[PDB]
RNA sequence: UUUGGAGAGUUUGAUCCUGGCUCAGGACGAACGCUGGCGGCGUGCUUAACACAUGCAAGUCGAACGGAAAGGCCCUUUCGGGGGUACUCGAGUGGCGAACGGGUGAGUAACACGUGGGUGAUCUGCCCUGCACUUUGGGAUAAGCCUGGGAAACUGGGUCUAAUACCGAAUACACCCUGCUGGUCGCAUGGCCUGGUAGGGGAAAGCUUUUGCGGUGUGGGAUGGGCCCGCGGCCUAUCAGCUUGUUGGUGGGGUGAUGGCCUACCAAGGCGACGACGGGUAGCCGGCCUGAGAGGGUGACCGGCCACACUGGGACUGAGAUACGGCCCAGACUCCUACGGGAGGCAGCAGUGGGGAAUAUUGCACAAUGGGCGCAAGCCUGAUGCAGCGACGCCGCGUGAGGGAUGACGGCCUUCGGGUUGUAAACCUCUUUCAGCACAGACGAAGCGCAAGUGACGGUAUGUGCAGAAGAAGGACCGGCCAACUACGUGCCAGCAGCCGCGGUAAUACGUAGGGUCCGAGCGUUGUCCGGAAUUACUGGGCGUAAAGAGCUCGUAGGUGGUUUGUCGCGUUGUUCGUGAAAACUCA
């Protein structure tokens, strides 16, 4: 069950853009509503709810989910919030978004789930697939002659591809070699406000 | 009146079955003496896998095994080891191994580079 | 024991069948079992429209 | 007594308990012949009784009528019973 | 040498202490209201151990015997049928199976269960492996035929027949007893050395001509068991003494086994405040839940034992008996009945009546495994393997996306400037997952037979094509705890509520609208168990005024003990070995 609201009114009503394209967000800054303008009483569990509502709400993410996603961070011998930012990126969507072949998350899950993509020389459609350390993702030729897909590898220019993605040719093959670390991935917000909320 | 039972464990879309030394009053999956095998059956290669000291060791003090096991026994070699008519040859056939994923990666990056 | 007549309606008389839960209200002293609303011979209070799957009754078309 | 099989079981067990009983009866009366023998206290009378005794008790545990353990201790009693006495 | 502890609200004009109550998480063999697309996986009488229609749940051997009622073949035919064949077999004798398998937890505070041993005091078909063998004579009967009661089941009388059925005798000195006679051990009697010696006694069935099975006594394996022991595991003095085979010993009986196990004769004792005898509850364990830990609750499924088959007694069988579809007797219930007499135990698989909140279909197969019978072919199997119903619980997928305006209707506010739903939407494109329509079509079966075949599942799963964004979303909350506000309608009325507490005309707390937050094929309510609860405090606490030093003495059981010498290894501690099943949790 995925969402169909806007995307644009998260970004208004917890302050901080999401897609980074968003118009509207910095033409009215303020919450939306009637009476966005109103203050707010401060509180640490305001705090900790707007940070892990924007990270669930900005990756897309279902909340069991995500929440066997911490327990399994948790459990990891890693620290919490390391593990949990890994597997929260191993995602494939995610994937596929920050190898720049996708321009948003919405239809890189639609995507994926459709399962326009080859996982090892068979065709796998799951928009949560797990993806692990040293793995490799082909593309199919009805992909490939896609419109958009076209599009996507011919206008991918979007922010550089991480250290642990990249793309070998035309064929938008991606690779994965070892594991990502929290200032190399340098992802907005901090998990250390949502494991100690999730710990409560 | 010890016979060699075939326990049914695993899947119900693809069954897996040890082979166990037990009484013949005991449960199908219940009372056992000791666990000797196995059998994979959904796996085309077939696995089978037998402790053959074991095996040959009941076989000596006197065992019955059922027909199916007697048919796995002629397929490892064990039976035929223990009646001595022929010798000891082994039929059973090994799974193909899996092309190592390091390998694959190799090919795969000479293909793109 | 006593019970307690959600809603702003009822039809309830002698000889009426009944279903009752447990729930504690202040003011009165000893009531502390709530009738089930909209059961057995008892039916949903009317213009709700909001907080309905409490009161139990049927969605508006 | 439902099935043919078990009235069959049923006629057969009534049968043949009749010839245990028969059997079961002999064995007694060898038991308390030697019993009344000991009692008047006789010697060769009971030798030759205790003779029969013993070929009786023995061929019972041969037909299985009696455990054979059973006619052994049985046969040691009236050796010690004999003994004593 | 490694793993891990959170708070908040609530008494007062204001403060602190103790202490009560409620909330934030997890779980169910769940129920209810609403909603409700698909695939995969487990699970489905916790109450009335209430009463049960119905159909099934244990048979097999002609290579044991007498035989041919029904089939086949060959002789014959009038198509009524007359002979042999054993291919085949009704019913009847004769072996084996039938204590296996499957359900339930009323009874038990007990060796019943686990744990570790003893059994010099024990038994053991079917299996394997050795030793010596496996002579002879005889009576009887089922069956078949005749016949009586009678609708009935079943039963009396006359005639008659075979077997591996029954009964004498042929030896047996590896077997069992009694009298005399040596070596070791200790566990005490006494065991073992198959110690030695004198006497006594101990049984058999054949068929088959084929991958052959049977009959007697003895040695060893392996399973199967029987008896006993130290430790462990609820509450309760508003239960203080209990017992006469009860305690200990001598002669007999007895069982397989040692044994007040029973009987006869002797002595009067044994257990008791380190809780007997009483009263209440309850099957136990490997586990499950919670909890860092100690600790607490619980016995779902699965796995191993204990006990039971309407209630209460008794006995035979067998190597094996609480003998659930074996037997005899006593009580309640039901049914047929020609009124002479008979027949019954679903806590086995389905199903019916009642209970309550609730728990299913009177479904398909021996295709694989187990078990039972037979030399095999072969036969049975409600064990087992599968399907149907239930969002009971667990996992997965679907109801779209790229670009699109300082943002087109309509709605609510408005300080009347204007803002909201809104990248939403109409739009140009896309591949369209699963449903829908067709084709192919599995493994599960190195399996069975000497036949020529063998899949219930299923023609499902799974691949190959066709059409179309085409068919698919709702439920709670928005005063603070506790992420989320505006308008309108009645105002101590009607109403909300887990706590604080909310309405007496201008309610962000009542009802209705828009907007928002949460969840999502699930959303809410109820019940139960743990946590925070250091709020039974051994690890973790107090007793002056908050709950708590009995009004003071004497004194039994126990606890506890000043300084030193020798000795014991009970407490304590080190090393090594056996065991701690499977399943369960963690790592890969
Ligand atoms: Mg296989
Ligand atoms: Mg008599
Ligand atoms: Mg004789
Ligand atoms: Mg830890
Ligand atoms: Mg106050
Ligand atoms: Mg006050
Ligand atoms: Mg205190
Ligand atoms: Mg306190
Ligand atoms: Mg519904
Ligand atoms: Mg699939
Ligand atoms: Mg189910
Ligand atoms: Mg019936
Ligand atoms: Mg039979
Ligand atoms: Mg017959
Ligand atoms: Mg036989
Ligand atoms: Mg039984
Ligand atoms: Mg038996
Ligand atoms: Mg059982
Ligand atoms: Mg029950
Ligand atoms: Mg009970
Ligand atoms: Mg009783
Ligand atoms: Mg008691
Ligand atoms: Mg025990
Ligand atoms: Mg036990
Ligand atoms: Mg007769
Ligand atoms: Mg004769
Ligand atoms: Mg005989
Ligand atoms: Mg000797
Ligand atoms: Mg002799
Ligand atoms: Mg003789
Ligand atoms: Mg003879
Ligand atoms: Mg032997
Ligand atoms: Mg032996
Ligand atoms: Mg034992
Ligand atoms: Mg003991
Ligand atoms: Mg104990
Ligand atoms: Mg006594
Ligand atoms: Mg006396
Ligand atoms: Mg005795
Ligand atoms: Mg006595
Ligand atoms: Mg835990
Ligand atoms: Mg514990
Ligand atoms: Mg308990
Ligand atoms: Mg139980
Ligand atoms: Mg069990
Ligand atoms: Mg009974
Ligand atoms: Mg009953
Ligand atoms: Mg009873
Ligand atoms: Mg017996
Ligand atoms: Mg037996
Ligand atoms: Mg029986
Ligand atoms: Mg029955
Ligand atoms: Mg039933
Ligand atoms: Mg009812
Ligand atoms: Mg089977
Ligand atoms: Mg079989
Ligand atoms: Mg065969
Ligand atoms: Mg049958
Ligand atoms: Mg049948
Ligand atoms: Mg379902
Ligand atoms: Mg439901
Ligand atoms: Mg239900
Ligand atoms: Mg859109
Ligand atoms: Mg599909
Ligand atoms: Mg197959
Ligand atoms: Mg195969
Ligand atoms: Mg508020
Ligand atoms: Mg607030
Ligand atoms: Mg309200
Ligand atoms: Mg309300
Ligand atoms: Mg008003
Ligand atoms: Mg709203
Ligand atoms: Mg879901
Ligand atoms: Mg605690
Ligand atoms: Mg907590
Ligand atoms: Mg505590
Ligand atoms: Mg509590
Ligand atoms: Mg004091
Ligand atoms: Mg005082
Ligand atoms: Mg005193
Ligand atoms: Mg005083
Ligand atoms: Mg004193
Ligand atoms: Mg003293
Ligand atoms: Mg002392
Ligand atoms: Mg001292
Ligand atoms: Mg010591
Ligand atoms: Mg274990
Ligand atoms: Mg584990």
């Amino acid at each position: 069950a995925r969402y169909t609201g806007p995307a644009t009114r998260k970004s208004r009503r917890l302050g901080v853009d999401l897609v980074g394209g968003d118009q509207s967000f910095e033409k009215r800054p303020y919450p939306p509503g009637q009476h966005g303008r109103a203050r707010i009483k401060e509180s640490e569990y305001r705090q900790q709810l707007q940070e892990k509502q924007k990270a669930r709400f900005s990756y897309g993410v279902m909340e069991k989910q995500f929440r066997r996603y911490y327990e399994e961070a948790n459990r990891q011998p890693g620290k919490t919030g390391d593990n949990l930012l890994r597997i929260l990126e191993s995602r494939l969507d995610n994937v596929v978004y920050r190898a720049g072949l996708a321009r948003t998350r919405r239809m890189a899950r639609q995507l994926v789930s459709h399962g326009h993509f080859l996982v090892n020389g068979v065709k796998v459609d799951i928009p949560s697939y797990r993806v692990s350390q040293y793995d490799i993702i082909d593309v199919k030729e009805k992909s490939l002659n896609t419109l958009p897909f076209q599009i996507a590898r011919e206008t991918a220019g979007e922010r550089p591809i991480p250290s642990w993605l990249q793309v070998v040719g035309e064929r938008q093959r991606i690779l994965v070699h070892q594991l990502p670390e929290r200032a190399q991935i340098d992802v907005p917000l901090t998990e250390q406000l949502i494991v100690e909320l999730y710990s409560k | 009146a010890v016979k060699i039972k075939l326990t049914r464990l695993g899947k119900i879309r693809n069954p897996q079955y040890r082979i166990i030394v037990a009484d013949a009053r005991t449960r199908r999956d219940g009372r056992a003496i000791e666990v000797i095998g196995r059998y994979h059956p959904k796996e085309e290669p077939s696995l089978i896998q037998i402790d053959s000291e074991r095996a040959q060791y009941w076989l000596g003090v006197g065992a019955q095994p059922t027909e199916p096991v007697l048919a796995l026994l002629k397929i490892t070699g064990d039976w035929q080891k223990f009646k001595g008519l022929p010798g000891a040859e082994g039929t059973l056939k090994v799974k193909e191994p899996k092309p190592s994923k390091l390998d694959l990666f190799n090919a795969a990056l000479a293909e793109a580079e | 024991v006593t019970a307690y007549i959600p809603g702003e309606g009822h039809n309830l008389q002698e000889h009426s069948m009944v279903l009752v839960r447990g729930g504690r209200v202040k003011d009165l002293p000893g009531v502390r079992y709530k009738i089930i609303r909209g059961s057995l011979d008892t039916q949903g209070v009317k213009n709700r429209k909001q907080a309905r799957s409490r009161y139990g009754a049927k969605k508006e078309k | 007594a439902n099935i043919k099989s078990q009235i069959k079981r049923i006629r057969t067990n009534e049968r043949r308990r009749l010839r245990n009983q028969s059997v079961k009866s002999s064995l007694r009366t060898a038991i308390r012949g030697f019993r009344e023998a000991v009692d008047a206290g006789d010697k060769d009378k009971a030798s030759e009784l205790l003779h029969a005794t013993s070929r009786k008790l023995d061929k019972a545990a041969s037909k299985g009528v009696i455990h054979p353990n059973q006619a052994a201790n049985k046969k040691s009693a009236l050796a010690l019973a004999l003994n004593k006495l």
